């Protein structure tokens, strides 16, 4: 497993997250990040995956970005 | 009328990320009375029992607590406290059981990031990977930027794995020996540290696109060969491939030569025999075409 290279424009801000305990699917990291962007008040324009444990993963990488 | 005797009964009261409270109980004076205390401490990095820095500076005889301070987060410690009268210094306490200090960000970046090599659409970037010691937390992991030298934004992977020295990016768009500016930064649990100064690091080159010619050899005597080709992306050295007669091309023996020196000796051959030779430039990306083959006898 190799993690997804995300590009970051300016004033974009590059997050990621994970826990050795959770075993999540991809649905849930995803609102992990919709949400992280969200109560920050930027949009979700980029996403992948981290650390595989069949379609689940430990963790989530993502880029938020101002809005309008 | 010696030294006092040893404290008894070390207990870490409560622990943070730097310091640590400690209690004991105080043993024999040994007819002197006990006029300060001393606090030493040993983790998996120090060479042996050292002494420690405590608040207050001094702890007197009347003190059996104490706080010690200026630990590295994240650190398995043991301590012990050393009794010490007028006469002189006491033997020192049993050791506490063993408490690591709390977790923080890491404060350091990776030590010498650098890279470059790879095939083809390839973009290297390394670096030394942080000891146990600096990680200050668990979850330790990295965070690798990267892009074409010049441009606006960033390219950025989370790497997780705490013994990560090594990230390779691959994509259509990497152009051969093109510069990049690279930066990495390190991560746990409790945020991320510092990222290290923009270096830059060139892509991966392509390998040579043409084949030497001209290959021809001669014997020097029943075991050595002298071979020379005639010269062509750049080239670091030629790669001579060789078999006998009663072999075949793949499973064969190699051997490299670095430089433009167009020459080479083939060692450990077998007199009265017949050989084939294929000559084949390479450079970091590997090799290109090989020449057409040779055949020598011994």
């Amino acid at each position: 497993f190799v993690s997804d290279a995300l590009l970051v424009p300016d004033k974009c801000k590059f997050l990621h997250q994970e826990r050795m305990d959770m075993c999540e699917s991809h649905l849930h990291w995803h609102t992990v990040a919709k949400e992280s962007c969200g109560d920050r008040s930027m949009n979700l324009h980029d996403y992948g995956m981290l650390l595989p444990c069949i379609d689940r993963f430990r963790g989530v990488e993502f880029v938020c970005c101002p809005m309008e | 009328g010696s030294p006092p005797g040893p404290p008894t009964s070390i207990h870490v009261e409560e622990i943070t990320d730097t310091t640590a409270t400690l209690s004991w109980r105080p043993g024999p004076d040994n007819h002197s009375p006990i006029t300060a205390y001393t606090i030493q401490a040993r983790t998996p990095f120090s060479l042996g029992w050292q002494a420690v820095s405590t608040v207050p500076e001094v702890v007197g005889g009347s003190h059996l607590t104490a706080t010690v301070i200026e630990l590295n987060p994240w650190v398995e410690y043991e301590f012990r406290v050393l009794a010490s009268n007028a006469v002189g210094t006491g033997e020192p306490s049993k050791p506490s059981k063993k408490a690591r200090t709390k977790d923080t960000v890491p404060k350091v970046t990776p030590a010498n990031v650098s890279g470059g090599g790879g095939s083809r659409s390839e973009l290297v970037i390394t670096w030394e990977p942080v000891p146990e010691e600096l990680q200050n937390g668990a979850g330790f992991g990295y965070v690798v930027a990267f892009r074409p030298f010049g441009s606006t934004g960033w390219m950025q992977a989370a790497v997780p794995s705490p013994e990560a020295s090594k990230y390779v990016f691959k994509n259509e768009t990497i152009l051969p020996f093109s510069p990049f500016q690279v930066k990495v930064g390190a991560y746990n649990n409790k945020g991320e540290g510092p990222f290290g100064p923009v270096i830059t690091i060139y892509s991966a080159e392509e390998e040579p696109g043409r084949a030497p010619s001209r290959l021809r050899a001669k014997s020097l005597s029943a075991s050595d060969v002298e071979v020379s080709w005639k010269a062509l992306k750049r080239v670091l050295g030629y790669e001579l491939r060789y078999w006998e007669k009663n072999e075949k091309e793949d499973a064969s023996s190699v051997l490299r030569t670095v430089g433009n020196r167009t020459l080479a000796i083939i060692q450990g051959l077998k007199g009265s025999s017949t050989y084939y030779i294929t000559v084949r430039a390479y450079n970091t990306a590997g090799t290109g075409p090989p020449s057409p083959v040779v055949n020598i006898t011994t």
